[PDB]
């Protein structure tokens, strides 16, 4: 099975800053790429970045540059290679930015593309 | 063996024996450090100083001076012994300041063999009986699709394999005109590999001038250490030209603009964070593992209408490479002033 | 620290730490009763009014004592001599070297 | 031509407050740093520090506390004032001109240069006394 | 490269008993023979003898013999296996032993014998 479990749903206030963790278990850490994306109701979709937690490559999203953060940690043990943790330090918070993040993953098939990802966490809800 | 009237279709990136090649080069990697000595004996207490230099409370000093316990060759007697450290490779453990190795929870490392180096060698991947291989040598050709003019070969020509994050170093240079390619360009969670005509010279050296120093760890094991730092202790440094710089970067903003349509604006900036040896650029200058800062040239921007930059570098012992669980590696100081003259010929 | 040559001569005056890195070295002298006077304020560059052949070592060495190299000496010469290295590894010396006296016949 | 010329009282009471002044010739207090050294009888001269305009008023961290450099550029002088005068502070002190220089060794970008100084003319003395 | 370094040159007295070094690098030192020789003026070359470093067998010239002597230090560690050193140590001392001495290598190829010596020393003099 391929898991990936959140943290619970934070409520913060305007100008503080959010960090959501992604902790991700059942499947290589370090080989496939995690993307993050957003909800916001009447607006839909918008993405943030990806980080590629095998060094800690980002990229971020044009219009979210200079607020948000990803970093990662690593599984080190020969026990159990397998789980890995994700994070994402969102800063600047406006109450505009109230919504439902997610932390994703793509598929594991050949043509399977980055962006068609697959599995999904369950959601966090930050309102501010 | 040039063909005539063929033309088959190619992809560099669903294609095979470039996994071969990285998984030959890993596990030959790992089979050069079998024979080579443990480091059990050094993950130990660490009485580290401050170097003796003069030191500024603004910045910090690069240089922890450590003493620590060892064991002789002889069991019973032991003994007291002084060597010099990176800031990178050693952290506090918690008045008293005593520190320990950053790799003193994860894995013992493996110190490679001073005999041993790592300079590159030019390996030709020789197919056998019963396969060939084609190169495609058209001139334009972006590394996918029908390419009109192939010839077959019984082995490949010279790859020097470098082990360079940014800034590929060594590689073969493109024919008459920048090339940039990907698997698709609209995705941009695939990287671009930018390849251009003329090289840009790149020197890098060390200039602080060390002392290797052997400690017996016991019948048949030496450690080498950093022994006293001969002269001013500087920072280690790369150069290029500004001239040629700028220029290469006029010709890829010019090859750049194809993909893009002409009325585009293009800038660079630096990388956006990580790791060390992803956010900076990393490469090895015989047996000696420089990351240095990359900020000084992807600093610019371009519109649709004598002088050499330096940059620094911090040089780390211990190495993670290719980011295994449970492998590192220690590797030994070198004599004297280091630099190297190098070539970057592409981008990522 | 007594060194004593026959006037006309070479004169060799050793002062101070050994060296550890990079340094810029400043010698000054000093008459009995007088006041200190500059002669020599770079490894090997002199001011006006103080002739040659007080040469210096350079600094550029590694591992070596600030020397002062005087040839032909005379009664005039006879004084005080002080050090003040600038190492590029040690700090500031607020203080001065060790007084080397010379005398002459 | 500069000449410089120093005033004290001479014989100085214990755990009183020292002050010297120090007069010019010739160039004036803009013009130039300046610089203050002691020296007690058959020794090595103490550099007590330099002081000039624009913070640049550097002093010995082994007092650091109990003297203080200034300037007077209405009346053209150097001065100084010390505090607590123990009996090792019995010396023959010195105001006099200094120029700086720097000293390169590696990349210039990357401060591995430095500025040392050293003092062309010099004052006469005063000779300090601390007696009761 | 093949590099070989003797010591400088010394004066004895009659009688005495002269040691000289002759440091190898650049190739497997436990393999190829070290030879002797000497050159005295108006007597041309002389033939000392050999010694091969892998166990330190020695043959010596019979007219020399109760004078010479040879031995040998090896290079034990797994890093620098390249030098070595062989000595000569050189007793009863006459006047007319006056000479410059080398320490002489055989090459490396495969019809090269043992005295066609392809590499030589700087060779050290000694007068007495
Ligand atoms: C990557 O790129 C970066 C930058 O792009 C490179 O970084 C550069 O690296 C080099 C070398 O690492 C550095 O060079 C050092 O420079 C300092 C500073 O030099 C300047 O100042 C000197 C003194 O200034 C006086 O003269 C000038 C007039 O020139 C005057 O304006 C000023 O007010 C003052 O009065 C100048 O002499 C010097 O000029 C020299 O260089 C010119 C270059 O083309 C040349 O044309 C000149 O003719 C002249 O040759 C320059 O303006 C130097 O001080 C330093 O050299 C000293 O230190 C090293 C190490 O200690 C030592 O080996 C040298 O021998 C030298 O030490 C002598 O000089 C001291 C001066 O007082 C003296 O006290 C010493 O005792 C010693 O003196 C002995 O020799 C002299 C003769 O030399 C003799 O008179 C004495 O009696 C005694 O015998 C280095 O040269 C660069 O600063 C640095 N940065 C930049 C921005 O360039 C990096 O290297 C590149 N890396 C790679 C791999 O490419
Ligand atoms: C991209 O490609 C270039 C072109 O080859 C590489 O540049 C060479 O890099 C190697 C490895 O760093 C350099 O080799 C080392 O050079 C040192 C300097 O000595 C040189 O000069 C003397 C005098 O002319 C020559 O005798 C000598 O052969 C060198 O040419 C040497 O000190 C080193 O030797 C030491 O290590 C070897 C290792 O086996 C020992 O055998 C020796 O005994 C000695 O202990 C070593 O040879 C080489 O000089 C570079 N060439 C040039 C022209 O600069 C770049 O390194 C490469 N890029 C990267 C990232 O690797
Ligand atoms: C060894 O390292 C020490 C550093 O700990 C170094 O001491 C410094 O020396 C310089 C000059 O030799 C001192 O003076 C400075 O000079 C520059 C150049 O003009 C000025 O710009 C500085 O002014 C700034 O800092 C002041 C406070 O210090 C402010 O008042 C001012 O507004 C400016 O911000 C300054 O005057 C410098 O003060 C010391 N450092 C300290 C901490 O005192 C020493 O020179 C080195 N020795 C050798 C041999 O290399
Ligand atoms: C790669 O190289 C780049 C530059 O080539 C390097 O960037 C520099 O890093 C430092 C710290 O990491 C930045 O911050 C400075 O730090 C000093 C420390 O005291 C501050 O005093 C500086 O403030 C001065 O400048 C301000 C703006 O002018 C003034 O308002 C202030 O009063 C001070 O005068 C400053 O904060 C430094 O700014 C950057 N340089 C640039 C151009 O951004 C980078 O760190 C290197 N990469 C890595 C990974 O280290
Ligand atoms: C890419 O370029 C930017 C532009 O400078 C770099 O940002 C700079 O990053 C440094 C840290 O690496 C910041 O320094 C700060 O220093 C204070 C001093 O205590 C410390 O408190 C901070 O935590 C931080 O370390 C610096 O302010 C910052 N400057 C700007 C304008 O953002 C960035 O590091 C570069 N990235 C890479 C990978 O080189
Ligand atoms: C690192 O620290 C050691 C002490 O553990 C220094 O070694 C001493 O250096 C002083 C200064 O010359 C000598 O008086 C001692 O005899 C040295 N002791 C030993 C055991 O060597 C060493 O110099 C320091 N190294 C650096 C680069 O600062
Ligand atoms: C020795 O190293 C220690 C660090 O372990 C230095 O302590 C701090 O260093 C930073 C930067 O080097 C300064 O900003 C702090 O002010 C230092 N702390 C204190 C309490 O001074 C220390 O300065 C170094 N030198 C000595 C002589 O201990
Ligand atoms: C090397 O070993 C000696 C011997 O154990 C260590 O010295 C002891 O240090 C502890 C803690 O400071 C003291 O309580 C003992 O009295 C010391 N014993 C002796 C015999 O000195 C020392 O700390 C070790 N490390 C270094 C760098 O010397
Ligand atoms: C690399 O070149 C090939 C052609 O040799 C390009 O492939 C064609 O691109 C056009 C769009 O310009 C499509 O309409 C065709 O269907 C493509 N053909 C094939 C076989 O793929 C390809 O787009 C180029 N790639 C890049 C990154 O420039
Ligand atoms: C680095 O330091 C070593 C000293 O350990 C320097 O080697 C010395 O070089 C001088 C002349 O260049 C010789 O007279 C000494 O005998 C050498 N000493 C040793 C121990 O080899 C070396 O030259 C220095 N490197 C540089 C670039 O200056
Ligand atoms: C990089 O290093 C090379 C040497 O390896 C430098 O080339 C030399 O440049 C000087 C002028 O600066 C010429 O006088 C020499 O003849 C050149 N030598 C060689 C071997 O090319 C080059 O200038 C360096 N580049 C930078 C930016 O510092
Ligand atoms: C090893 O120690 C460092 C320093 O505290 C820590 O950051 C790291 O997580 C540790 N690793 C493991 C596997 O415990
Ligand atoms: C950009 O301009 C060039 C002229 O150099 C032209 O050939 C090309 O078609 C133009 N591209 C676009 C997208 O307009
Ligand atoms: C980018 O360039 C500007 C101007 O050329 C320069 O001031 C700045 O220092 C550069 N950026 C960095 C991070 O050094
Ligand atoms: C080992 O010890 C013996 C006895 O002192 C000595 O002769 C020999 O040279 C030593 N070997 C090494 C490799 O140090």
């Amino acid at each position: 099975q391929v898991q990936l479990v959140q943290s619970g749903a934070v409520i913060k206030t305007p100008g503080s800053s959010v960090k959501i963790s992604c902790r991700a278990s059942g499947y290589n850490f370090r080989d496939y790429s995690i993307h993050w994306v957003r909800l916001i109701p009447d607006k839909g979709f918008e993405w943030i970045g990806w980080i590629k937690p095998l060094w800690g490559a980002v990229s971020y999203a044009r219009q979210l540059q200079g607020r948000v953060s990803m970093t990662r940690q690593l599984s080190q043990d020969p026990d159990d290679p397998d789980w890995g943790v994700a994070y994402m330090e969102f800063s600047g918070l406006t109450p505009a930015d109230t919504a439902e993040y997610f932390c994703v993953r793509r598929g594991s098939c050949d043509y399977c593309g980055d962006f068609p990802w697959q599995y999904w966490g369950q959601g966090t809800v930050v309102v501010v | 063996i040039h063909l005539e009237n063929v033309t088959e279709e190619f992809n560099m990136w669903k294609n095979n024996m470039v996994e071969q090649m990285h998984t030959d080069i890993i596990s030959l990697w790992d089979q050069s450090l079998k024979p080579c000595v443990k480091l059990t004996p050094l993950c130990v207490t660490l009485q580290c100083t401050n170097v003796t230099n003069n030191i500024t409370d603004d910045m910090r000093g690069e240089l922890k001076n450590c003493s620590f316990n060892m064991t002789t060759e002889l069991r019973d007697k032991k003994q007291k012994v002084y060597s010099l450290f990176y800031r990178l490779d050693v952290v506090q453990i918690n008045s008293n300041k005593e520190y320990r190795l950053i790799n003193c929870n994860t894995s013992a490392c493996t110190q490679a063999c001073p005999k041993v180096s790592f300079e590159p060698i030019p390996i030709h991947y020789c197919a056998p009986a019963g396969f060939a291989i084609l190169k495609c040598k058209d001139k334009k050709f972006n590394g996918t699709g029908p390419c009109p003019s192939v010839s077959t070969v019984q082995c490949t020509h010279g790859i020097k394999p470098v082990v360079s994050t940014q800034l590929l170093l060594n590689g073969s240079l493109a024919e008459e005109e920048v090339m940039i390619r990907s698997e698709n360009i609209t995705n941009n969670a695939k990287n671009i590999l930018v390849q251009f005509n003329t090289p840009v010279q790149i020197n890098c050296t060390r200039p602080n001038n060390n002392t290797r120093k052997s400690i017996r760890i016991g019948p048949g094991q030496a450690f080498y250490a950093t022994g006293d730092i001969i002269g001013d202790i500087r920072q280690a440094h790369c150069n290029v030209s500004k001239a040629t710089w700028n220029e290469t970067l006029g010709k890829v903003v010019k090859q750049l603009r194809k993909h893009f349509g002409n009325n585009t604006i293009i800038r660079f900036a630096n990388s956006s964070g990580g790791d060390l040896e992803v956010t900076t650029h990393s490469f090895n200058c015989g047996g000696e593992f420089f990351y240095c800062n990359t900020s000084g040239l992807f600093n610019s921007t371009w519109i649709s209408n004598n002088d050499s930059i330096t940059l620094p570098c911090r040089i780390k012992q211990i190495i993670n490479m290719w980011q295994r669980i449970g492998q590192c590696m220690y590797a030994p100081p070198i004599q004297g002033v280091i630099r190297c003259v190098s070539n970057i010929t592409g981008l990522i | 620290t007594f060194v004593s040559v026959a006037p006309g001569q070479t004169a060799r005056i050793t002062c101070g730490e050994e060296s550890l890195g990079s340094r810029s070295v400043i010698w000054y002298q000093q008459r009995p009763g007088q006041a200190p006077s500059l002669i020599i304020y770079n490894n090997n560059d002199r001011p006006s009014g103080i002739p040659d052949r007080f040469s210096g070592s350079p600094g550029s060495t590694f591992g070596t004592t600030a020397t002062l190299t005087i040839t032909s000496v005379e009664a005039g010469d006879e004084a005080d001599y002080y050090c003040h290295i600038w190492d590029s590894r040690r700090p500031t010396n607020w203080v001065f070297g060790e007084g080397t006296t010379l005398i002459v016949l | 031509q500069v000449h410089l010329q120093e005033s004290g009282p001479g014989l100085v009471k214990p755990s009183e407050t020292l002050s010297l002044t120090c007069n010019v010739s010739g160039t004036l207090v803009r013009d130039n740093y300046w610089s203050w050294i002691r020296q007690p009888l058959g020794k090595q001269p103490e550099w007590i520090g330099y002081v000039h305009d624009s913070g640049d008023t550097n002093y010995n961290p082994s007092l650091k506390s109990r003297v203080h450099l200034s300037l007077d550029k209405s009346k053209n002088l150097v001065s100084l004032r010390l505090t607590g005068v123990t009996a090792a502070d019995s010396a023959i002190y010195y105001c006099a001109t200094t120029k700086h220089g720097r000293r390169i060794y590696g990349v210039v970008a990357f401060k591995e240069w430095f500025t040392y100084f050293y003092m062309d003319v010099w004052g006469k003395g005063t000779s300090v006394t601390v007696s009761s």
